[PDB]
């Protein structure tokens, strides 16, 4: 089936000019992905709060709804009603647009992640470039907000957080390179197709086990899960200067980055829209599956369900390992990063190239 | 010339939609303010007292050196992208020359690691 | 904003809030980078004048004061 | 969309970079206009590889090499600049009048 | 590996550059592992590697001229001669820098890494057929000369000159890169210069604009009259072995790039830039040999003498005969040894005394006769005394200029040489003529007439070898003219 | 008809943004404002590279000239920050007028060169990919600059590490001559 | 020099085993019921 082709045929049967009819079709999924992203953010805030309560043997937020699920919605509806306060400095537009410069590209990078063969936005050539080069912008907004903060401690904390953030970009690119060499492509569709050709025996987690751990450590260092940079040299790193609106924007941006990383790690290594049993055997066992959509709709729902359970598993593992491993210093974190993830990533790329040039049978060829 | 590619209207439309929403949320927060802005006594954030020390930062080199090694390895990663892209029918001499490139940059990393090029003591 | 980075030692004034578990103490830390050179402690935000309380007070009227001397155990002063 | 408007924009960016190389009221804006002067020739090479070149593209390769060269030149220039603040007290270019005839 | 891909790659005309790269890697590894206590075998190992790189060009000399890396590098006798010239410059720079760097205070291996990098860049730019390869090698030499200027570690003169040199070099590199992009856009899309020069016979104004925009960045490297505004400030504040390398190696690299690029790119518009080169030489020789009469600093005097003597080489490039470039190839070969001796004597006089003012030069006939003897025998060769080789170069230069039909250029060159001999003889007048109880201070207490401390013997024997070479090249130059003339007929 | 119309509209808007931001870099009397407008110049020229044909070159443009070069520029700006009063020089108006007429003459000469020299436009469709051919050209035509860029970046990193060291140690050299040389200085002493 | 590398590898595998034991006791802590009280639904008995 094709909903876009049927909508185009219905608008042609109504009578139009085939250009303005096709122009306005894109904003409805372009807003639907945004509203389900805010739905996932409101899911993840309640999930993190209740799982942090269940780890420390207590109950999360209650007496707000049925079980307190409206509490992220109540927080997001209350924090936009607070009085926007400003410090005694200049450049008010810079202080306003700093968090805007932070919030724009991480929200913009939603055109990369897929949910199936057709349930995605853009897969042109190089979606990993459009993730990395857009995620490497937020230090500029962080330094801009630190300069407009007008403080001696918050500016130093913003400098330390920017130096922590820019160091974990190079193994984050090398772990992408180690998979893009084997997949001979930069788009996520070919990467997930080379994993969905076979079942469990074609997963990239068993082919590149060191690169998955390097990418996971780099993601946990980039989304500020284990580095506590929010006791940061007087009280906090880049805080204690904004109002409820800018703090809410930073909180939702951090949760968007966490959700996007938890989706992208599974997509690049484990693989959403996949099954342990191949779909061709089930399609041959059931009947004829080439035009009948009654099984294809259920297969698309099952692929969305597999992507959602993988994202929920990675989110639960990240927020379980937040309070499991103890807090380490940012100097020790930068030292372990630059002394571990770069050399083992380089020799992992070298052994990946050697295994691809030695036996090009089970790899991408 | 003609502009034919895989598509770029989604990127521009999503940029327009994602750039229209933060200033709209800021305008809504300014509209639903309790009274107004323009606080009568504007004070910066100090923990418990008045500013008694000074507005100066000690001259350091650790941030600039980290960003220097970051840009030096980023322009290496940029050159390392298309070799890994075009490694499907190219051969083994390109792998040898990329191994020489990787070994030269590993020698550069060893030179940066041995001396005091990055040290947050 | 006026943040002029110079080549002078930075005086860090830790406020008397300490919002983790500590009370009132104004710590002035003088340093020149990633170390600590000088430290000045300033107190006087919790002094209640207990010695003036016991000037005109008997033994049966001094028990809650002497228990509120130290708020960790208290029974050692009693 | 024609090549002539892109060439006119590249020439105007080159003249803006020339003026910001001459006056600049600073020493970091000199390098910031040097990046504009090289981004003008990057626009020139990208437009030439878009319009004149066909299948075998090489102006994009030259633009990538020019970008890497300008990043290395920016690193060398900032390494030159950051020693002047350690040695001298001021940052103004007009105060450097020691090496006379 | 495959034999067909290795035969189609033709990586056999690259071996001394790979030997120098391996030598750079071994020097960097020895500096990283051992440290500062291994500063007694590393420059001798680099000298051995430079000799092994310059000795393996003899099987490369008797070889047919083939292209390599799919029409990217061209190997001829001219490129081998320029590579040997750059290697002989670098070995003398090492021999003059061994004591000077350790007397400055920095580590020697970190300087020798950038010196070998500049040597590899010069050896790569001695060929440089491809346009992007020309830009990469030129910016490699430019970044090398940037980083070799600020070596004094917060001494004010070098870091005050390095920013001006960075500004002027970045402006010239932007102008040359805009001209290179224009020259790429004028053709159909080709990058190889025989493929570019075939479709450029239309006589457009954009060809002239691109020629001026390329020759501006070229003449910045040659340092002719309209771009000589960096060198009198650069040559004083920079350290002396750095400027001793930059006065000959970068100049020969710019001359080789100018010759090869103009020959392989413009065999149609030669008369348009011949008049420009006559104007540049006429202004440059006059401005150098008139400005250099009034300067009181010795290093600035040699700096302006470099500009005054760089204009004589342009007279051989103005003409179109086959004997014109042979004059430049002989004059650069003489000028290498002349500038090497004139820099070694200044390095010795500045390391044994301190500052090197002109009026301090009195009282050298009694303290050290060998130093003033070498300085006199080198400055007389720089002046044009007929027992020495500089006169033998200038006679061939004026003969080629009068044979091709340039009378006024030879007349102005003779007039500027007659003017320039007055300040060329002034250092000898301060040295060997001044009587006792006339010299200035800090001359009467010379403690170190003997050299026995930390490798002063290679610095002495390099000056001895330079003096013997510039004394024997004047009366005995019969194979040198044949070796020059056998590498000039290949240029069309 | 509509797609070319919106492409020309976005091209004219990006060109106007280039002009106003390049004016705001060199005319505003603040360094951080010129740095942020230079970042806006980088984003606008990245969109202009996206518009015509460039995807990988535009991605490298975004990555380098946003995440590394502009961040290092902002680091050098925030490191060198001190309040000083710019003294009035005796002559600046004639220098600014000379720079203005040089820029105007260069612009007029380049405009005459563009309008005089014609160009040969091609009528062939471009390739749908732009990473495969350039990835093939790094080992067939342009082979030696691929390693000379690495040697150049090695030399630049070595020189920047040398120029960026703190040099906390202090050790005097043995005397060689009459005047003692200070550590990490020049033997050529001024008068 | 190799003994320091083996000691670093032993410290790394010991840190990995400590991280695994922390994950094990964290997964163990999810089995027990919460021991808190509700207010004003489960008020304490005054002695
Ligand atoms: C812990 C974290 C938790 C996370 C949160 C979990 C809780 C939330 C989970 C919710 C599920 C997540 C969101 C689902 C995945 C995103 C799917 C999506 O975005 O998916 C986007 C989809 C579009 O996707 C696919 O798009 C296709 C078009 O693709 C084309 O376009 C695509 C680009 O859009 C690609 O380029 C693709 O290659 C190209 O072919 C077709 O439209 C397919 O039908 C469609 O499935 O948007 C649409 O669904 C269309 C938009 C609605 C339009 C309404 C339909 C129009 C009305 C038609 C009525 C017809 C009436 C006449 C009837 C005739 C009567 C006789
Ligand atoms: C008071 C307020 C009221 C609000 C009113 C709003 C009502 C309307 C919104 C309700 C949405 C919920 C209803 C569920 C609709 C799900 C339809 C579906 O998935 O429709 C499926 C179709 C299938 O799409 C077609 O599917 C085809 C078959 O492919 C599928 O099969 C292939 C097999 O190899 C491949 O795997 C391929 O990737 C996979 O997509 C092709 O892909 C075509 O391109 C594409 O058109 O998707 C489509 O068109 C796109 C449909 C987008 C739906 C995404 C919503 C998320 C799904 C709900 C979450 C699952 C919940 C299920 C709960 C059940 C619990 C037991
Ligand atoms: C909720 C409502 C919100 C409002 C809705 C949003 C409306 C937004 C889009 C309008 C819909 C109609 C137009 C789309 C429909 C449309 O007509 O597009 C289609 C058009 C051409 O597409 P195709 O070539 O596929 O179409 C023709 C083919 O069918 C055959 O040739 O796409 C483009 O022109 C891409 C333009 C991208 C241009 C390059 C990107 C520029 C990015 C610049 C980045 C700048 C950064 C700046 C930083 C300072
Ligand atoms: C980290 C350390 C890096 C140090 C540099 C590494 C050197 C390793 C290889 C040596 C290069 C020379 C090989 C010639 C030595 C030699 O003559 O070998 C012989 C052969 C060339 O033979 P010809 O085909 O010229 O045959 C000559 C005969 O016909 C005459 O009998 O070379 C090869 O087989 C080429 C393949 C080597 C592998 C590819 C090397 C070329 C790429 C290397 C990078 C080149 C640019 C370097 C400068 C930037
Ligand atoms: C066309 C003209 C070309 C001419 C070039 C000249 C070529 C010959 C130059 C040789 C003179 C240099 C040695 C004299 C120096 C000399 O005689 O003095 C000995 C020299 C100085 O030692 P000291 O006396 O300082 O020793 C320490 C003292 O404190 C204890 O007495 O020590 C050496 O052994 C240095 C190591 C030389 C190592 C030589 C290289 C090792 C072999 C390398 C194999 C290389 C393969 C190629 C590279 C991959
Ligand atoms: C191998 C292929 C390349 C060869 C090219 C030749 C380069 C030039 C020669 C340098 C080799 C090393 C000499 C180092 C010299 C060396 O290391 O010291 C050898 C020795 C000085 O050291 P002693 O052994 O006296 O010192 C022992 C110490 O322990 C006392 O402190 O003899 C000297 O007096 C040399 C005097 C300079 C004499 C220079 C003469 C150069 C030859 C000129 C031939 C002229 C022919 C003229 C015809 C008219
Ligand atoms: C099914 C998928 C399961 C994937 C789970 C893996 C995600 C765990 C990543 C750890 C995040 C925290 C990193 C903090 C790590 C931390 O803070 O300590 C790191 C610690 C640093 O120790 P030091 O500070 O002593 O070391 C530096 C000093 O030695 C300076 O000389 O040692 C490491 O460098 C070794 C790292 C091994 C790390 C191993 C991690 C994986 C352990 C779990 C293995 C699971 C196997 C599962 C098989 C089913
Ligand atoms: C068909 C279907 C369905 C179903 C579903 C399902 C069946 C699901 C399930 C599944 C699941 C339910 C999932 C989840 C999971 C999660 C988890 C469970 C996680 C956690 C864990 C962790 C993270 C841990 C860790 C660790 C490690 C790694 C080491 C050792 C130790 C431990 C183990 C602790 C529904 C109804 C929806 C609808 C649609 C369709
Ligand atoms: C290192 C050292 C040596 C060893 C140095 C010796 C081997 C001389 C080295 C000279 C080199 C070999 C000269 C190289 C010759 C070149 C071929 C010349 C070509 C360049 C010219 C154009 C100048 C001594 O002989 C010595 C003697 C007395 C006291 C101290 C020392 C001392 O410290």
């Amino acid at each position: 089936i094709d909903l876009q082709g049927q909508f185009i045929s219905a608008l042609q049967s109504l009578g139009l000019s085939h250009d303005l009819a096709k122009l306005l079709w894109l904003p409805l999924p372009m807003l639907m992905m945004l509203i389900v992203a805010t739905v996932g953010v409101l899911v993840a805030v309640w999930l993190e709060r209740k799982i942090s309560a269940a780890v420390q043997q207590r109950i999360g937020p209650e007496y707000i709804g049925p079980l307190g699920i409206l509490a992220p919605l109540a927080d997001g509806l209350k924090l936009i009603f607070k009085e926007d306060v400003l410090p005694a400095n200049s450049d008010r537009w810079l202080f306003t647009l700093g968090p805007a410069v932070v919030v724009i590209p991480v929200f913009l990078s939603y055109i990369i992640v897929p949910f199936g063969q057709n349930l995605l936005i853009s897969n042109l050539a190089m979606g990993v470039f459009l993730w990395i080069a857009l995620s490497s912008i937020a230090p500029i907004g962080l330094l801009m907000a630190g300069y407009a903060s007008n403080n001696k401690y918050s500016l130093l904390g913003g400098l330390r957080a920017a130096a922590q953030s820019i160091s974990y970009e190079i193994p984050l690119a090398l772990a992408v390179l180690a998979v893009a060499m084997m997949s001979n492509g930069l788009g996520t569709v070919e990467i997930v197709e080379q994993q969905s050709q076979y079942g469990i025996l074609s997963w990239n987690v068993w082919r590149q086990p060191i690169g998955f751990l390097v990418f996971w450590i780099a993601a946990l260092a980039e989304c500020e899960r284990l580095p506590f940079d929010l006791e940061e040299e007087l009280v906090a790193g880049y805080q204690t200067e904004y109002a409820g609106m800018k703090f809410a924007l930073f909180y939702l941006g951090a949760y968007v980055n966490l959700v996007l990383s938890a989706l992208l790690v599974s997509v690049l290594y484990f693989g959403g829209w996949s099954f342990p049993i191949p779909l061709e055997t089930i399609a041959n066992l059931l009947g004829v599956s080439e035009t009948n959509p009654f099984l294809q709709i259920a297969f698309a729902v099952l692929g969305i369900t597999m992507t959602l359970i993988k994202a929920y598993f990675f989110v639960f593992l990240a927020i379980l390992l937040r309070w499991t491993v103890p807090r380490v210093r940012i100097d020790q974190l930068l030292d372990l990063g630059w002394k571990f993830l770069l050399p083992v990533g380089l020799v992992n790329l070298l052994l990946t190239a050697g295994l691809k040039l030695a036996f090009p049978v089970a790899f991408g060829g | 010339t003609v502009f034919v590619l895989s598509g770029y209207e989604y990127f521009l439309g999503f940029l327009i939609i994602c750039s229209l929403v933060p200033v709209l949320a800021l305008a809504a927060s300014a509209l639903l303010r309790p009274k107004s802005g323009r606080m009568i006594r504007l004070t910066t954030y100090e923990s418990g007292m008045e500013p008694i020390g000074g507005a100066w930062i000690q001259f350091n080199v650790r941030y600039y050196m980290f960003a220097l090694v970051f840009v030096i390895f980023d322009v290496e990663t940029v050159f390392l992208y298309p070799w890994a892209v075009a490694f499907h029918q190219l051969g083994l001499l390109a792998f040898i020359e990329a191994l020489i490139f990787i070994a030269i940059l590993v020698v550069a990393l060893v030179y940066a690691w041995r001396k005091r090029a990055l040290e947050w003591s | 904003p006026k943040i002029e980075t110079r080549t002078e030692p930075m005086v860090i004034n830790m406020g008397p809030h300490h919002p983790s578990m500590h009370g009132v103490l104004r710590l002035m830390v003088t340093l020149d980078g990633e170390d600590v050179i000088d430290c000045e402690p300033v107190i006087g935000y919790l002094h209640r004048g207990m010695e003036k309380i016991a000037e005109n007070r008997t033994n049966i009227m001094f028990i809650p004061y002497v228990s509120r001397w130290d708020y960790a155990a208290g029974m050692f002063n009693e | 969309m024609q090549l002539t408007y892109v060439l006119i924009l590249a020439a105007l960016l080159f003249c803006i970079g020339i003026y910001g190389l001459v006056t600049s009221r600073n020493a970091v804006r000199v390098l910031m206009s040097i990046e504009l002067l090289l981004n003008a020739v990057n626009l020139n090479l990208i437009g030439f590889a878009n319009y004149l070149d066909g299948q075998q593209i090489k102006g994009q390769v030259f633009a990538v090499f020019v970008i890497t060269v300008a990043a290395a030149e920016a690193a060398v220039g900032l390494a030159i600049i950051l020693a002047i603040y350690r040695n001298r007290d001021t940052v103004d270019m007009e105060k450097f009048n020691l090496l006379k005839w | 590996d495959l034999v067909t891909l290795a035969g189609q790659l033709n990586a056999g005309t690259i071996l001394p550059e790979t030997i120098l790269i391996v030598t750079l890697l071994v020097v960097l590894l020895a500096d990283l592992i051992q440290g500062r206590q291994a500063d007694r075998w590393t420059p001798y190992f680099a000298i051995v590697g430079l000799g092994g790189a310059i000795a393996t060009m003899i099987p490369l000399w008797t070889q047919p001229a083939t292209i390599s890396f799919f029409g990217s590098f061209i190997s001829d006798h001219l490129s081998l001669f320029f590579r040997g010239l750059i290697a002989l410059s670098a070995l003398g720079t090492i021999l003059m820098s061994i004591r000077y760097v350790e007397q400055t205070g920095s580590s020697l291996g970190e300087f020798m890494t950038i010196l070998l990098t500049a040597t590899v860049g010069g050896m790569f730019i001695a060929g440089a057929q491809e346009l992007v390869f020309i830009f990469v090698a030129l910016e490699t030499l430019s970044i090398a000369s940037y980083l070799l200027t600020g070596y004094t570690k917060r001494d004010s003169r070098s870091n005050e000159a390095a920013l001006k040199y960075l500004l002027i070099g970045a402006a010239s590199s932007a102008i040359f890169l805009y001209g290179s992009s224009l020259l790429y856009g004028l053709s159909g899309g080709h990058t190889q210069l025989p493929a570019i020069a075939q479709a450029l016979s239309s006589e457009s104004l954009g060809l002239v604009v691109a020629l001026v925009f390329v020759i501006a960045g070229i003449s910045f490297k040659i340092s002719a009259v309209p771009f000589h505004q960096w060198t009198p400030d650069v040559y004083e504040g920079a350290p002396t072995p750095v400027v001793a390398f930059l006065s000959v190696g970068s100049k020969a690299a710019g001359f080789a790039l100018a010759i090869r690029f103009l020959t392989l790119a413009f065999p149609s518009v030669t008369d348009q830039w011949q008049l420009i080169f006559t104007v540049l030489a006429i202004l440059s020789m006059i401005l150098g040999n008139v400005v250099a009469l009034a300067q009181t600093s010795m290093k600035r005097m040699l700096a302006y003498s470099s500009i005054g003597q760089a204009g004589f080489v342009m007279i051989g490039f103005v003409v179109g005969t086959e004997a014109g470039y042979a004059s430049m190839l002989f004059y650069l070969l003489v000028y290498l040894f002349m500038n090497l001796g004139a820099f070694t004597c200044v390095i010795l006089f500045s390391l044994r005394t301190g500052t090197d003012q002109i009026s301090e030069y009195a009282g050298l006939y009694q303290k050290d006769p060998l130093l003033t003897l070498g300085l006199s025998l080198c400055l007389l060769s720089l002046g044009g005394i007929p027992p020495l080789a500089g006169f033998f170069g200038k006679i061939y230069l004026f003969w080629a200029g009068w044979q091709a039909g340039a009378y006024g250029l030879v007349l102005l060159g003779l007039l500027t040489s007659v003017i320039s001999i007055y300040y060329y003889i002034r250092v000898v007048k301060m040295m060997v003529v001044k009587e006792p109880q006339e010299m200035s201070e800090a001359v009467r207490n010379y403690p170190e007439v003997s050299w026995s401390s930390f490798g002063l013997r290679p610095l002495q024997v390099g000056l001895v070898m330079t003096v013997i070479a510039t004394s024997l090249a004047g009366i005995l130059a019969n194979p040198l003219f044949n070796l020059v003339n056998t590498a000039v007929w290949d240029v069309p | 008809d509509l797609a070319t119309l919106t492409q020309t509209i976005t091209f004219f808007a990006l060109a106007a943004a280039v002009i106003i931001a390049a004016l705001g870099v060199v005319l505003l009397d603040n360094v951080v404002y010129s740095a942020f407008l230079l970042g806006g110049v980088f984003l606008s020229i990245a969109g202009l590279y996206i518009l015509m044909n460039a995807d990988f070159v535009s991605a490298a443009q975004i990555l380098i000239y946003v995440g590394a070069v502009n961040v290092l520029i902002l680091f050098a700006i925030m490191l060198v920050n001190k309040r000083e009063t710019y003294t009035p020089v005796p002559g600046r108006w004639l220098r600014q007028g000379g720079a203005a007429v040089v820029s105007l003459g260069v612009f007029a000469l380049l405009t005459k060169m563009i309008l005089q020299t014609p160009w040969q436009l091609s009528s062939v469709p471009p390739t749908p990919d732009s990473i495969t051919t350039i990835g093939q050209h790094f080992f067939s035509d342009f082979l030696l600059p691929f390693e000379l860029a690495s040697v150049l970046l090695l030399m630049a990193l070595i020189g920047a590490v040398v120029l960026a060291r703190r040099e906390l140690v202090l050790e005097p050299e043995p005397i060689l001559g009459e005047e003692v040389v200070p550590p990490l200085e020049l033997p050529e002493r001024p008068r | 020099f190799l003994n320091q590398i083996t000691n670093y590898a032993k410290e790394a595998v010991q840190s990995a085993k400590y991280i695994g034991q922390g994950l094990s006791v964290t997964f163990d802590h999810m089995r027990r019921r919460p021991i808190t009280v509700q207010y004003p639904y489960e008020k304490l008995i005054p002695s």
